[PDB]
């Protein structure tokens, strides 16, 4: 098994050359062409190009000088290099591995996890997480609900854990919504035993990226 | 018939004749030293053999 | 029939391709019209060999009774002689089909080399190792337009007359 | 260079329902066709490929029948888990374009939701903001509608929502309705609730609470 | 041309030929001998692959009393697999046939080449679609001796390097 | 396939060779090594096509009395439909892999051809026939050099330079 790796900025400013890198674990990079593929909001996937260490690169027909592709056999990662961006550069990324040759053509088996890159002249603004507090005197039995609001935060990539990851059913994180400010709001369910409360952890560890912020919260009756 | 068996799937419990319906003949004495049911004396169950 | 010269480990997206080397570096790069055509045979030929061998619906033993021996041995001469018949028949198809595939092959190798032969006549010189050296400058855009069957002779007819007749 | 006609754009089927997707192409692409299952907000996962080849691990439901321009994917009995979007990509030349991508939802029992109100955090209103929050979960379908009541006066605006997709197990969604108030945030402190109608329902449910 | 590039509807008298075209004109002629030997081979080879199959006298079905079930599905058994071998036979010599028949044909083609190939090495050109542009003039007389197997490279090997040297 | 014209009585130790003619007087010499190869793979073809038919021994009749004669035609339908499918495999083998024998024979002296070729790429000049002239001297080492595939071409390619230019 290999893994894929993707590290990219969050936001690149609407005139910048992008910088994405792909790192590559479990393989070495002279051995296979590597891919990216891109995926604007919830539409349709777009092969974005290939290239090899000793061999030759090819990219989209639409999308040709503005792409350069290389190859760090060192640091076992390979880089997508695009100049000039624009708002319909705006997009999730996926790297791939291109498998050798099988009986059925060549393969993409093995694929990366997705960052999202951002083409905005705003900033990085960090969040700011409020808890969700239950309904504690009306008691629907069982279930109670317990939350946290993760808001005013202008980049689109939050991760909200439960217990760190242990809350592991129940979850409902919502899709973020942009707000009137031009930042986003994003909320965070679980519910949960009303008999667990009593002696059990509730606490979100929320890690937006671009700004760099990891902001945990208890969330008390 | 194992050529029938062979090719055939069925569930097959049921029965007919009574094994005492019979008239006027033992119908209860179906003992043989070959068909010993263990330590004890039958014979086969799904034939009731008559004296 | 046989067509071999040695192997390329490192051309990975492809059964047949090309080496180039030029001022701007030098890689792999795999024919995808040739290996297409190649593999869609392949599948077809391995397809067409395999599902004709159909099944039908025959338990095959067949246990007689004391007054039908002759029957008895009928029918398992029966069993056997199909038993032969299909592995016959499996054995001397893969045996001649794996020659073939590979002789099919080897003729796929001959013709892009005929291929790239008739784009480039006089203004490259062969090397007994199959390649070719051009008596001209050829850059990305020329091995991509040789790549694709597209060489422009008339192009590069003066460069390589020029260094060709140099050489002497 | 080969434009991708990936019909139908949206689907849903009850379980065990045979599903069927036809990818159409430009020009020829023999048998060159592979098949993704993009499940939400995750990588695609190589569901066909050479169009008649199922990879490894992919339960045998799945199916391809095509050659030339056009083809179909075929789901034998449709299950919970086959919630996502499904690609047909192109890699019989470059560039490798896929289709639009069809979306496969599941159709299923009418289920009620469950409805939960969480009033604004207090550290919130001392940056200035306020915003009391509807929650639905578990229901069926996503059509549902979750208004605001202010002292009993619907509000026209000022409350967005978000719906999560399909749950893979239950295939039940779930709803949130954020009320966002500008400056009356501080102007109200008043009385709060949630008109919650939905198809699952014989009379809508409305739950509230009070100023603190 | 197998592949190469098409056919020639315009020439009707024949498998294989030439289209020459020189000062008095141009026109289709079919290669009588190679055809000829294409008709005999194929004639051969489908009489061969048809005529091989001879079959026993038989009466082809049987029915089996109640006591005879075994007796029965192996008698069904038999005709049934001499269906599928026969069948089997057929298709596969069908497909492989078409197959060598094909390729029997390219053979001809590039024998008939290189022959003329060979005829006229120097005074000649090889025009990469199966063709040659004359370094000298190829009158009709000129053109039936390549065509009959009697070209004279002597004759016209003045005349060739003279225009050739001065071409090139 | 690419067959010729000639035969060679006098060369009574391999399948291929050559025929030299140089100062130190002419005569014939086989190829050993591709000779050699053709014997392993005609030897191992052989083998597998006649150890295919290896299979099992059966008394084949059967004797069935007169309230049995239908389970009697049976069995002689099933001797002799044995009978006529092993021997249309047999026959059809025979004269498929004649073919393809002396098909592959062919393709060896194309390889041989090709691989003289090589060596000689410009030193030397086709005659035609299946021969090679030589624009320099080729004394008895030369020949063995080409024999066994290690000629020299700078070693004489100033000699045959001068020669073959000196000719036009």
């Amino acid at each position: 098994q290999v893994q894929l790796q993707e590290s990219g900025p969050g936001l690149v400013k609407p005139s910048e050359t992008l910088s994405l890198t792909c790192s590559v674990s479990g393989a070495s990079i002279s051995s296979y062409y590597w891919i990216w593929i891109r995926q604007p909001a919830g539409k349709g996937l777009e092969w974005i190009g290939r290239f090899y260490t000793s061999g030759s690169p090819n990219y989209n027909p639409s999308l040709r000088s503005r792409v350069t592709m290389s190859v760090d056999t060192s640091k076992n990662q390979f880089s997508l290099k695009l100049t000039s961006v624009t708002a319909a550069d705006t997009a999730v990324y996926y790297c791939a591995r291109e498998e050798h040759i099988t009986f059925g053509g060549v393969i993409v088996r093995y694929w990366g996890q997705g960052t999202l890159v951002t083409v905005s002249s705003a900033s990085t603004k960090g969040p700011s997480v409020f808890p969700l507090a239950p309904s504690s005197k009306s008691t629907s039995g069982g279930t109670a609900a317990l939350g946290c609001l993760v808001k005013d935060y202008f980049p689109e990539p939050v991760t909200v854990s439960w217990n760190s990851g242990a809350l592991t059913s129940g979850v409902h994180t919502f899709p973020a919504v942009l707000q009137s400010s031009g930042l986003y709001s994003l909320s965070s369910v679980v519910t949960v035993p009303s008999s667990s409360l009593g002696t059990q952890t509730y606490i979100c560890n929320v890690n937006h990226k671009p700004s760099n912020t990891k902001v945990d919260k208890r969330v008390e009756p | 018939l194992r050529l029938k068996f062979s090719g055939v799937l069925e569930f097959s419990k049921f029965e007919a004749f009574t094994s005492n319906g019979w008239g006027a003949v033992n119908s209860g004495a179906g003992v043989t030293a070959a068909c010993k049911f263990g330590s004890s004396n039958s014979f086969f169950r799904n034939m009731v053999w008559l004296i | 029939a046989g067509f071999i010269e040695g192997g390329w480990t490192g051309m990975v997206d492809g059964w047949y391709g090309y080496h180039h080397q030029n001022e701007q570096g030098s890689g792999y790069a795999a024919d995808l019209k040739s290996t297409q055509n190649a593999i869609d045979g392949i599948t077809n030929k391995v397809n067409s060999v395999i599902e004709k061998m159909n099944t039908q619906f025959t338990a095959v033993g067949k246990e007689f009774n004391h007054l039908e021996k002759r029957i008895e041995n009928l029918n398992k001469k029966v069993d056997d002689g199909f038993l032969d018949i299909w592995t016959y028949n499996a054995e001397l198809l893969v045996l001649l089909e794996n020659e073939r595939t590979l002789d099919y092959h080897d003729s796929n190798v001959k013709n892009l080399y005929e291929k790239v032969r008739s784009q480039l006549k006089n203004n490259a010189k062969e090397i007994g190792n199959g390649c070719f050296e051009f008596y001209h400058k050829c850059d990305n855009t020329c091995m991509e337009s040789v790549k694709n069957g597209t060489y422009d002779y008339p192009k590069y007819s003066e460069e390589a007359k020029l260094n060709r007749e140099e050489i002497d | 260079d080969i434009q991708m006609t990936q019909s139908p754009a949206t689907l849903s089927a009850s379980v065990g329902d045979r599903v069927s997707i036809t990818c159409r192409a430009s020009q020829s692409i023999s048998s060159w066709l592979a098949w993704y299952q993009q499940k939400p907000g995750k990588a695609p996962k190589l569901l066909i490929y050479k169009a008649s080849s199922l990879e490894s691990g992919v339960p045998s439901r799945f199916s391809g029948s095509g050659s030339g321009s056009e083809f179909t994917l075929t789901i034998s009995s449709l299950q919970p888990d086959d919630f996502a979007i499904y690609y047909c990509q192109q890699y019989n030349s470059y560039p490798w374009t896929f289709g639009q991508g069809t979306k496969v939802e599941i159709k299923r029992t009418v289920a009620a939701p469950s409805v939960f109100i969480f009033p604004p955090s207090d550290e919130q209103l001392k940056s200035g903001t306020a915003s009391v929050v509807c929650l639905l979960n578990n229901f069926y379908p996503r059509e549902a509608k979750v208004q605001w009541k202010v002292d009993n006066a619907l509000q026209s605006g000022n409350s967005q929502e978000s719906v999560t997709e399909q749950d893979s197990k239950d295939s039940t969604y779930s709803l949130s309705s954020t009320l966002t108030l500008s400056k009356a945030d501080y102007e109200k402190h008043k009385v709060y609730a949630c008109e919650v109608t939905h198809q699952g329902l014989s009379s809508p449910v409305t739950k509230s609470f009070n100023r603190g």
